[PDB]
RNA sequence: CCGACUUACCAACCCGAUGCAAACUGCGAAUACCGGAGAAUGUUAUCACGGGAGACACACGGCGGGUGCUAACGUCCGUC
RNA sequence: CCUCCUAAAGAGUAACGGAGGAGCACGAAGGUUGGCUAAUCCUGGUCGGACAUCAGGAGGUUAGUGCAAUGGCAUAAGCCAGCUUGACUGCGAGCGUGACGGCGCGAGCAGGUGCGAAAGCAGGUCAUAGUGAUCCGGUGGUUCUGAAUGGAAGGGCCAUC
RNA sequence: UGCCUGGCGGCCGUAGCGCGGUGGUCCCACCUGACCCCAUGCCGAACUCAGAAGUGAAACGCCGUAGCGCCGAUGGUAGUGUGGGGUCUCCCCAUGCGAGAGUAGGGAACUGCCAGGCAU
RNA sequence: CGUCGUAGUCCGGAUUGGAGUCUGCAACUCGACUCCAUGAAGUCGGAAUCGCUAGUAAUCGUGGAUCAGAAUGCCACGGUG
RNA sequence: CGCGGGGUGGAGCAGCCUGGUAGCUCGUCGGGCUCAUAACCCGAAGGUCGUCGGUUCAAAUCCGGCCCCCGCAACCA
RNA sequence: CGCGGGGUGGAGCAGCCUGGUAGCUCGUCGGGCUCAUAACCCGAAGGUCGUCGGUUCAAAUCCGGCCCCCGCAACCA
RNA sequence: AAAUG
């Protein structure tokens, strides 16, 4: 489960998740799973996806996780009223914009890679798509 | 607030005095400064005295 | 919580902007450091507050090898 | 390294002079020569300049990088300033210590009539 | 000054012959000889430092500077600005004299001397060495001294390469290996 | 250099077992008598003999003769 | 005692490539705000001084946010 | 009470919103004149080691700022040294900020001072926290007042607790 | 007038580094000496003075050179004021403004006043 | 008779290096002795504990057995006391 | 869940009180005592101060996080 | 702030009480003694006698300022 | 002062 080792700050503002993503292209691998939807992947979710895809690829070929859950999300404890400071950090998310290459993969046949990505995709909350290495 | 306040009194003989702070534990010796006496209108020596 | 405190706002920033005609002594900038540096006919205060030393128009400019903002007053 | 250091030493005073708006007398000393020039408050133009590098001053003197030579230079520049009507100046010692040759030059200038 | 004179005529010439130097100013010269006594035991008592300083003075005709802690360290139990060492920088004729003493007298008096380290040059010419005993210098009296102590000699030169420095030192009949 | 802070520094004669006479400036004050010097010291002569590794075979040959 | 050296080990610094930041910025808008000039328009709409107040429980909607679960006809600000 | 963010690029702007500090210190850590430039790392070097002190290179402020944070700082506001009291008295054009009480910046003028050859700078400290209105009292100065008059007491005014 | 050098600026990286070459008649630098003017919390290292035998080695200056730094369009993209709309945590349209990054490319500064040396 | 003059010493001799001698088929493990060098600890010993009443304790040397060689052990002998 | 107090060798306690320093009692180990054991006597050893970070030159000590323990408070309908 | 009383070996208390003067209770070590910790004696290390100046031959002893600890009443905006 | 085997 991915999480920042150190932090500058323990809690964080909600913020907004508008715009298009920057990590848009398949950089390292041959194939990628590009996020079509807007949302936020938790660390847990990402880990699950990784687990799904590694198994599918049967420990053959490399996987990159292009996303990182660097934003802490707070949850107020149950049966607790609305005041009294900010809630405690429960889980960590990567905020996802459309265009985000989430995962990358190489050293695999194409069909197999596709299959793996499909398997992964069902674990993630956002709508996603298979993408390829492009010259330029 | 360990720094006690003191009263620099004119050697000119005038009742004029300046006031200031002094840490008495680190500096036991008396404070002497040549300050302007506004009554004589000269720069005279001002020896330290108690604020009383 | 250990968090409810914050200090009173210091109302800093540029008070008189470029081209603005001022009287001598008029404060041009209240600032913390020398974010703006005193140029021609502008004095710098003890808290780095820039003020006009002459009547005239405020003139912001970039000058020097360190590329610093200099406020000068040009006489009208 | 050395020249740079000298410049650094000099520049604080120079800036102040500029921000006063003073017609400054700038001296420059080398182990062999001494240079003096009266520079206007704008900074871009000089009014009068005298040095041991000039043939008129050098021919009179024994050695060019000495105290007497410096004094001569100081006198010469001052006279020129007077002729041009430049009376009031400010001495820009230019990173050099006000001492020895520089000092001598300054004193000579003062003697001549430059008001500084 | 004798060694300086020797350098002026012979050593320079030798160097020129060896490296095939274009300029006479391109030749290496010994800029300064720096002597230092690191005296940690001074934090316990002041007098030891003074004694060390005196010894240094006796060794080299200058009165030593008393160096102080650049930064405080707990590992040695010292605070910033604590008088912790003493130092002499020798330049000119005095330096030359010291050098003459060092090679012609002091080094010979080193107990069990089988040479100086040739691979001890910092990489850019400047040689350094250290003596275990201060009594190797004939300036210190054997009977007078209470505490045994030493010092480090640092010969700083204009030489760009260490090899050049080495060569220079050899030209001055420096012992080496 | 500074006038008063420095120790006394005057030329002395440094005699030796060599016969070598060495006029040098020093803080000693009195005339100096040395045991060894740079010219005397057995660096060039000693260090060949001073190691003395040798061999065992030769030793064996010497004392037994077979 | 100086150690000799390899082998699907974790790995600082540096280089190449990839992202993230309310409390990062070698960049940097639109708006907004301050100042000057000009035009038309507007019942002076502006400022000052004086007489009289009321009000200081706000509500929702839009846009920018904090908090909450990017919950609430929730909550607290900014702005119309 | 101070610093940052929230705060929407002027100012301001809330929450039992997110983070941190202050209730001082300093007769030098103030003034000025003169000089100087940092962290860290590598190499060599007696004891001496990851880490004292000495060299030299790389390095380029990653350091420093009496303390929180922010903005500043080489002209250094950072670090030394000499001489010193401007941590002056009366004022103060003109501004800034506050509902107000207030709080802040301030060139220049008069007197008198310090540093500098001189130009100049100096009305505390790099700046922003380090604080408490009024009343009631206490001490010192001041012929201002002084209940018939001379005094005095008490009061006032300036300084101060 | 032309080249070279020195000083003071403007300008503040198209100006800065790096690598290679180059200059000593003059200048500049290193340099020689120091009883003295003055100086080192030791040291003529620096500061300073008296000098001119030597060398441009270092430094500094000049010339070249795209290994960097730096500058940098056009186009597109993001954002956004106003108005309107939707599938409304976000978007789109009309209209105005329009980045940052990157790309083509540029780029080894330019320039004013005074002084000196050598030339024409 | 001379010297050292209260020191870790001209005390103390451990340990180690080198050179040897003798015994013995043979001295690496594992002998004794000699020479030159080397010169630890130790400055009268905590709780505790032993022997001795006279030619005894204490101290000084000498010899023998066992033995090729190999005693600070044992068994004896005298000196001073 | 909130407010306090604590975690220091085998054990129980100190120190933390304004940062530099490791103490007491018992136990453990080696002697001596006894025929032997116990008691008693002498001499020793043994602590990364719960853990992980932070700040001063420097932390058992100050601050924060996490784990464990001990109190208290966890309410009015 | 006003007044009074004290700062005495490592600790507290006498010596001040109108100068000619370092004792007491322990504490520590060593010796004797005991089965001994102890009880007990002998011997010793350990005090600008708050600090400094003055009167005087002579002061911790008298006084003056100054520093600290304690007591005192007192109002305290 | 002195418990046990
Ligand atoms: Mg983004
Ligand atoms: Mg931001
Ligand atoms: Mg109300
Ligand atoms: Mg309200
Ligand atoms: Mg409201
Ligand atoms: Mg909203
Ligand atoms: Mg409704
Ligand atoms: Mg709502
Ligand atoms: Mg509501
Ligand atoms: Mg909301
Ligand atoms: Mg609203
Ligand atoms: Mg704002
Ligand atoms: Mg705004
Ligand atoms: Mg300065
Ligand atoms: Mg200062
Ligand atoms: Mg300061
Ligand atoms: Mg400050
Ligand atoms: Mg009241
Ligand atoms: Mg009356
Ligand atoms: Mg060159
Ligand atoms: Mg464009
Ligand atoms: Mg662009
Ligand atoms: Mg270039
Ligand atoms: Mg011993
Ligand atoms: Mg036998
Ligand atoms: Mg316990
Ligand atoms: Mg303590
Ligand atoms: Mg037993
Ligand atoms: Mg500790
Ligand atoms: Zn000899």
């Amino acid at each position: 489960m991915l999480q920042p080792k150190r932090t500058k700050f323990r809690k964080m503002h909600k913020g907004r998740n508008r715009g298009l993503a920057q990590g848009t292209d398949v950089s390292f691998g041959s194939f990628g799973l590009k996020a079509v939807g807007r949302g936020r992947l938790t660390a847990r979710q990402i880990e699950a996806a990784r687990r799904a895809m590694t198994r599918a690829v049967k420990r053959q070929g490399k996987i990159w996780i292009r996303v990182f859950p660097d934003k802490p999300i707070t949850e107020k404890p149950l049966a607790v009223r609305m005041g009294k400071g900010k809630g405690n950090v429960e889980y960590w998310v990567a905020l996802i914009q459309p265009g985000k290459v989430l995962y990358e993969m190489d050293g695999v046949p194409e069909e197999l890679a596709r299959e793996a990505f499909k398997l992964a995709a069902a674990k993630l909350p956002i709508k996603t798509t298979f993408v390829t290495k492009t010259v330029m | 607030g360990i720094r006690e306040k003191i009263k620099l009194v004119s050697s000119a003989g005038t009742g004029h005095f300046y006031t200031t702070t002094k840490n008495k534990r680190t500096k036991p010796e008396k404070l002497e400064l040549k300050k302007f006496d506004p009554v004589v209108r000269q720069h005279v020596i001002y020896k330290e005295a108690k604020i009383k | 919580t250990r968090n409810g405190r914050d200090s009173e706002a210091k109302r800093l920033g540029v008070k008189r902007f470029g081209g603005e005609s001022v009287l001598a002594g008029s404060i041009i900038v209240r600032q913390r450091g020398t974010k703006f540096h005193a140029g021609a006919n502008v004095g710098c205060g003890r808290d780095h507050t820039l003020f006009a030393k002459a009547d005239g128009k405020v003139k912001f400019e970039v000058k020097g090898p360190k590329n610093r903002k200099f406020i000068s007053i040009e006489a009208e | 390294d050395k020249k740079s250091a000298r410049i650094r030493r000099a520049t604080r005073a120079r800036r102040k002079l500029q921000e006063l708006g003073a017609t400054r007398l700038v001296v420059h000393r080398t182990p062999r020569h001494i240079y003096a020039q009266v520079i206007a408050p704008n900074g871009s133009e000089v009014l009068v300049a005298a040095s041991t590098v000039e043939k008129a001053i050098a021919e009179q003197l024994k050695y060019t990088g000495n105290k007497d030579a410096a004094a001569a230079v100081g006198k010469a520049v001052a006279e020129r300033a007077l002729e041009k009507g430049i009376k009031d100046v400010s001495f820009d010692r230019s990173g050099f210590q006000y001492h020895g040759r520089v000092q001598a030059l300054a004193d000579a200038a003062r003697e001549a009539g430059l008001q500084f | 000054a004798k060694l300086h004179d020797y350098y002026k005529d012979e050593v320079v010439k030798k160097l020129m012959t060896e490296f095939n130097y274009n300029s006479v100013m391109q030749v290496p010269r010994v800029e300064k000889i720096t002597l230092n006594m690191g005296v940690g035991e001074a934090i316990a008592d002041k007098k030891l430092l003074d004694n060390a300083a005196a010894d240094l003075a006796a060794i080299s005709g200058q009165k030593p500077l008393i160096t102080k802690a650049r930064k405080s360290v707990a590992g040695f139990k010292i605070r910033q600005g604590y008088p912790i060492g003493c130092k002499v920088t020798l330049r000119g004729e005095r330096m030359w004299e010291f050098f003459e003493r060092l090679i012609t007298i002091a080094v010979p008096r080193i107990r069990d001397f089988r040479g100086l380290s040739a691979k001890s040059f910092d990489g850019r010419g400047n040689y350094s060495m250290g003596v275990r005993e201060q009594i190797i210098f004939p300036e210190i009296d054997y009977d007078k001294v209470d505490r045994v102590r030493g010092l480090d000699i640092t010969i700083t030169t204009t030489a760009k390469s260490d090899e050049e420095g080495r060569a220079l030192l050899a030209a001055f009949d420096f012992p080496f290996r | 250099m500074k006038k008063d802070i420095h120790p006394k520094y005057e030329e002395i004669t440094a005699s030796c077992s060599c016969g070598n006479v060495m006029k040098i400036r020093s803080t000693v004050g009195h005339d100096l008598n040395l045991d060894v010097c740079s010219k005397c010291h057995p660096f060039f002569t000693g260090k060949q003999r001073d190691v003395a590794t040798g061999g065992r075979v030769d030793r064996f040959n010497k004392r037994f003769n077979i």
